[PDB]
């Protein structure tokens, strides 16, 4: 045992203590016992935030033509930087445009740009947002990504998966760049810091299966006949409680499979705006910990997806604590992809398949043909299995990689 | 067999509101009723030195043996100590203001015999 | 001290604690002083098995000959989608064919297969099983691996190692491949899912020695010649037993020289099949605090090599609590190659040049042409100054990069 | 609660404990909250000194001409190998020099080398050490490392930054190579164990901050222009100290920004030789604590920063178990450049534009054109801020990736 | 030798329902029949400062030290504590509520002699 | 001097077996002899809520103020405690059944003087 | 004042050789002077479970309510505890053996009163 | 009310210097005025195995249960036990030498009453 | 029932200034009115050992057998300790310093009847 340890106050030594809560300021362990960390050391949210290079800094807007909407420095309210570009519009769209000083080649590049959504209202309070790169031929590619609220809320980074090209666009010619969005009532948008980040590697494909239906058996069965990697974004509460939801066991025997692996969605699927940041964390904590019981390990356990795809900085913050990467929803073709490389591993979206497996399959073709990762995703209950097999088959018969999302950070 | 019921040795305590910068407020177990006290509780209204002394007087205390215990930092309660002081010994508890600033210490404890 | 913390059962507020064990269900700890990890968070068991693409299928065995020996679907044993491929044979080998439909170019390419050992009998309870492909003129590249009991009585996947080739073999111009094993009375073995990962790098080397043996200093003098970094896989209890193995204060010498590095090998070297598993998770977490006072640290200690080279998935599920890596033992060439990608961080074998070192020279010679990765090894009792120095100088000569475990692992 | 656990001693059966120190030989936790790390798993001191391949081993010293000074074997004294290389002189410099059997290429390739320092008097205790490459043509390509008091105590590796080139030189004609000092009254120096590492990425550049002082913000907006990333190297005593230091929310503010993280310089700027290795340590550690209070995060705070830039192997051995690199300080070009693999997270320096900021331009210039890694520092109390414009625009005119130190490290 | 029946020393509570958001309970030990308490238990109906004061006033508490001793926070016991008062040497416990609405506050012990 | 053995003060239990899904056992000092309790254990044969209540009635539970000390899961002990509870001061422990089943519930603990 | 040398109340212990694979050590407080206990050591020669029961018999055990309070695995001490049993209270320990073979059960602890 | 000075209980200690390789201390509670033991401290000058015994005669160890407690590795203490044996429940404790060498054991403690 | 205050036990200390560097504090349980002791705190002025010796001798310390018990590094208290010592068992506490100078000893605790 020894004799107590130095100090005032209750000082004891003891040979074995049991306990169900430890707070200590500093431990001394000499031995650690503790695989299962429900606080990870690591916060990703700004590390990825400086990767590439800046190509448009905003820090002199005289290179920038409104062709329409309106361009004005903010000053006050700067992401990086003295100033970044306020674009803002009535009853129209914005579109900005930099004529590059001689023809530049974006070949196997990725674009990145800040944002904050200050208001967008009309048909939507949100808006595509769209990077075009224009040639000489006046051939646009377009790279676009979502301008919400929520995650638009405070400035973040969006990484722009493909969307469009013009037949015949010469991406090493291109003369013009543009930002530009859909046409709205009001448009208030502060825009930042374009990055250019290396995406030459091969297309990849992730796969997210949601919320732990019954119909995740036939998924792991169709994309293992090409060993496509599933993540099933997985709520703990869910399991056994109705024939809909795999029963745990089930659960367990699809993870023991090699091609499937579970991340974090909470325990009983607690969503932005919902609920409190508190309970959210919560929920959260306990999805963490009991797949922990159920097995699910490091590397794995630190991905979470957005219960309905909810999210703010606010829970970002939040969730930084726990987890290093996380998932939104959006449902089409460009929401899937982004460059291999990231900027933001908060702020990304995911395509669904629920309601036709189109845009998904144009996102794996896209990945292939673009060199971007794409992330698709589907309730297994919405989707059919010969739609499952019409999306394998798509990502078999593609120049993609399919892997896990533990890959895809750890490429990061 | 005959009950009785047993009712805890006499409650000791020794306070100082507003105690300076570095003064300090002496626990002297002259003034325990037994001659000898253990402190179990010393709350700090902020950051204090505990420290223990032997004195060469019977009566008075001239440092001969003096062991700073603990320090505390800001304000609360160090809850479950034993630190022990007696008369006949010629020991003394000091608890020494650290904060800076002007604090209310409390310290409390139970009389033992000697 | 501050006041009791809120609950029943007993609470106590503490300044200072000493404690032999600690259990907690939870801790929250400010400041963590607690470098020496037994329990490891990472799961590494099926990180890999879906890195590269899938180019065989089994999904249908029509595409399938069977030149020798038989093929049939196993729809109820799969490892990856509707079924896998038994492997069948009686008093002869299997030999089954796929014809490609166009010419194939593997350049750069590592072949990997899941595979289960079901019976292999007559001459030997194990077999070589042999991927090869064969170009226009009949032309073999034959990569193999082990089909042994133990490490075969469950699904896993094997990494194979280049054995050998026909001069003037195309690897631009493959036209088949072939499934196939040596003759035996008896095979039954399951096949799903070969894949093809990219190994186009430099080819490597990882050197390794068992059993801390006194002859581990003349070892790493030899190897330090040409900076080859060693591993020792050692056994901390046999350090100090007799002359015949290191001292203490040797083996931490050792371990100051920049090239020279600790692998866990079990505290007594407590092998599988010869002690239960909780005998060696015993063995294996006193291996790693020992050695952890004896100071190897964590990317270093994450590693294991099988006592007599003997596991299971029994000890790979039990390992992996403990470790990311582990390495079994063979005495051919193709035994110590893989691919730079590995699949599994747990089937792959080790050449021991113990008994000659023409075939861990071979390795090391087919590391450098086909871009592969070497793993040998030796006890240094085993192997004369000379034997080592003619390694030594084979490696310094090979367009080979020698390399750590810790650098292999974090490659993959 | 449940009963006592199994032992004598003190056991105790706890609900829910609060301490302000535990110490534990064995602690099993269910469910760990400690993401702030003080005391780090990993071993960084030997993992990269044995990356990239032995180039000249000075196992045989008669492939290397004194051309001046003089060239004995070391035996006693070795880091690698059976020998390593004494290099002496008196009122002279020392220049030996190896000649190739054939033609090398060196395109793309950094250097490496282990050195020692026993004496060096004269002018200085210290010497710039040498690496140059000599063309058919008789042009020099020199890289250059420093041979210091206290970092050259004990052996270590220094990466060689990029000095200076003849115009016309041949890196895919080099017939000789030189390892030379400057003059000094006595030189006795060893070296062993040059390697070659792989460095054809891009160049690229870090910037750091040290000390913490009121123009940081200054500095955070010039380098923000184009998204430089700025490490502050931080002492958490000095925050508030005075109007010449950040205040606590400054700071803050500061590290909210995406392109600005923190790095440990210790709690109170305690450097090595001034204060006691124990001192440092609480320095070092309390400095870790106090900078993750203030919520900086585990791969940012696993860096630190020498106070002062002094060091030797004693302060590598404490900061090893908590933090995995650190930099020192010089004033030349050729002090902020290395190869991109590093050999050694702890012996490299940055280049100093306190006092001008010509060399550290250089040295962005030239981690450009040489494919190298800049690590360039200041103090903002002695930078104006047309200075860090200067530098800025430097960068970002240069064909150079600003990254973060934690980019640099992982990618090691 | 003599056996006897050892019964623990008499138990003291003080209790208040529905305490409004900034009130307190002031656990007196002038209530305690030997007049010096032992507080072992603090129940919390929601969020509470628990605080240490001395009085200058034999009788009525006129604050002269005071130290907050810890903050609870939600619902919950505080049990296993020793925090201790005296009427002799003037000491109060309060227990303020910082709930932001009405609660249930129990504390309970035992009475000590002076 | 005078040699006397110590035995420990009078035993107390309250139990209940086969407590339907959302019932309770009501640990009332009443029941004491002395007329005062403290609980160290509480078996809980499934998951259970722990509250203390004052009674406005000095001998009739009538809620006045209520809380919620822990709630415990599963089976098992919770060893440890000092929950306590008088007649005087209208003290009562209700351990109410939470398990979605009946269970069986045992508390003990020890007599103390009022 | 007086002084009196205070000696620790009775000794109480139940111990059994080789109780066979699924049998019980059943500790009964009838067996005790004062008729109440509370057992401090548990020695388990191997894996056993503890059980804490109530009789609706007043000196046979028929069970009504029963908990098991934990499970020990392999040979050891569980020192430290308070569960307490009593005569009139109706309360047994059970300690059964789940070694798969035959073990040596030895608790011990102290007599309380009723 | 009466005031009385609680002194503890009866010292007790079993020692033995140079304890051979395989050879023990045997903790006899007949030693004992009272009869029954309680081991607080075991100073262990190096590596023993404490074992629990029952005797099936009244005043010599023949061994029925016997169950090895713990094993303590290197020097020093085993502070903070509660083992106990008597006389009359035929009770040892056995501390044995595994060190490879000569040992002083000191094992300290209370006498309690049967 | 009879209401009796039961004050604790005799104090006991024992204190050395500037014990020089490789000198000791002999704590010897002969000064004790009870002749047996237990030492609650050892105050350190700097480094020591501690170290429980048996005498063979009645009334002297000659070693017999000697057990260091533990080491403290720097200033500072070992609260909580129960180290025992009686003059019948010759049982004395060595608190030897280390620190490599001139350090105060204070150790307290409190008497206890053989
Ligand atoms: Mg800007
Ligand atoms: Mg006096
Ligand atoms: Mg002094
Ligand atoms: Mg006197
Ligand atoms: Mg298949
Ligand atoms: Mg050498
Ligand atoms: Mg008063
Ligand atoms: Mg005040
Ligand atoms: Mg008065
Ligand atoms: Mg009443
Ligand atoms: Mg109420
Ligand atoms: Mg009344
Ligand atoms: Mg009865
Ligand atoms: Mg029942
Ligand atoms: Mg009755
Ligand atoms: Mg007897
Ligand atoms: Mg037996
Ligand atoms: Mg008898
Ligand atoms: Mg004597
Ligand atoms: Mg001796
Ligand atoms: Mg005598
Ligand atoms: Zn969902
Ligand atoms: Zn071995
Ligand atoms: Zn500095």
């Amino acid at each position: 045992t020894g004799l107590n340890p130095d100090g005032l106050g209750r000082t004891a030594a003891f040979s074995n203590t049991s306990a169900e809560s430890v707070s200590a300021v500093d431990a001394t362990i000499d031995r650690l016992y503790a695989q299962d960390r429900i606080e990870i050391p690591t916060d990703s949210r700004q590390l990825f935030s400086t990767r590439g290079t800046v190509l448009r800094n905003f820090e002199d807007l005289s290179g920038w033509t409104a062709n329409i909407g309106s361009l004005s420095a903010e000053t006050s309210d700067v992401y990086v930087g003295s100033q970044s570009a306020r674009l803002t519009a009535s009853s129209s769209a914005v579109d900005i445009r930099y004529s590059f000083g001689t023809a530049q080649d974006f070949t196997g590049k990725g674009f990145s740009m800040a944002l904050k959504r200050i208001d967008v209202s009309g048909s939507s309070d949100s808006t595509p947002i769209k990077i075009r790169l224009v040639d000489g031929n006046t051939n646009y590619r377009t790279f676009s990504a979502r301008c919400r609220p929520g995650g638009g809320d405070e400035w973040g980074r969006r990484d722009f998966g493909f969307e469009s090209e013009d037949t015949g666009f010469d991406v090493t010619n291109v003369q013009t760049m543009t930002v530009t969005t859909n046409s709205r009532s009001s448009i208030d948008i502060l825009v930042d810091d374009i990055r250019v980040v290396d995406s030459s590697g091969t297309g990849q494909v992730i796969v997210t299966i949601d919320d732990v239906h019954t119909g995740d058996k036939t998924a792991a069965e169709v994309f293992g006949r090409y060993g496509i990697p599933i993540g099933l974004a997985a709520n703990a509460k869910f399991l056994d409680q109705s024939s809909s939801k795999l029963t745990t066991q089930e659960f367990k025997d699809l993870l023991a499979k090699p091609h499937v692996y579970a991340v974090n969605h909470g325990y009983n699927h607690y969503d932005y705006g919902s609920y409190s940041i508190d309970e959210i964390e919560d929920d959260v904590i306990r999805g963490k910990y009991e797949l922990q019981d159920l097995g699910v390990r490091e590397p794995n356990i630190n991905h979470y997806v957005y219960p309905s795809g909810n999210y703010a900085q606010e829970s970002i913050d939040m969730l930084s604590n726990y987890h290093v990467m996380s998932w939104g929803t959006g449902a089409e073709s460009f929401d899937a992809l982004t460059p291999n490389q990231l900027t933001s591993p908060w702020h990304n979206l995911r395509c669904s398949f629920d309601s036709g497996t189109a845009e998904a399959e144009q996102a794996v073709n896209d990945a292939a043909t673009y060199n971007q990762t794409a992330h698709i995703y589907f309730h297994s209950d919405n989707v059919t299995q010969s739609e499952m097999e019409s999306v394998a088959q798509t990502i078999n018969s593609a120049d993609v990689t399919p892997i896990t999302l533990m890959d895809f950070y750890n490429q990061q | 067999t005959d009950t009785i019921v047993n009712v805890q040795g006499s409650f000791f305590s020794a306070s100082a509101s507003g105690v300076a910068d570095t003064e300090s407020l002496l626990i002297d177990p002259q003034d325990a009723k037994f001659g000898a006290i253990e402190i179990h509780n010393i709350a700090h209204g902020g950051s204090v030195d505990v420290e223990l002394l032997t004195s060469s007087d019977d009566t008075e205390l001239v440092e001969d043996a003096a062991v700073t215990l603990d320090s505390f930092t800001g304000e609360g309660i160090s809850q479950g100590n034993q630190i022990e002081a007696s008369d006949n010994t010629n020991t003394y508890i000091r608890i020494t203001n650290t904060s800076g600033g002007a604090i209310d210490i409390i310290a409390t404890g139970r009389e033992v015999s000697q």
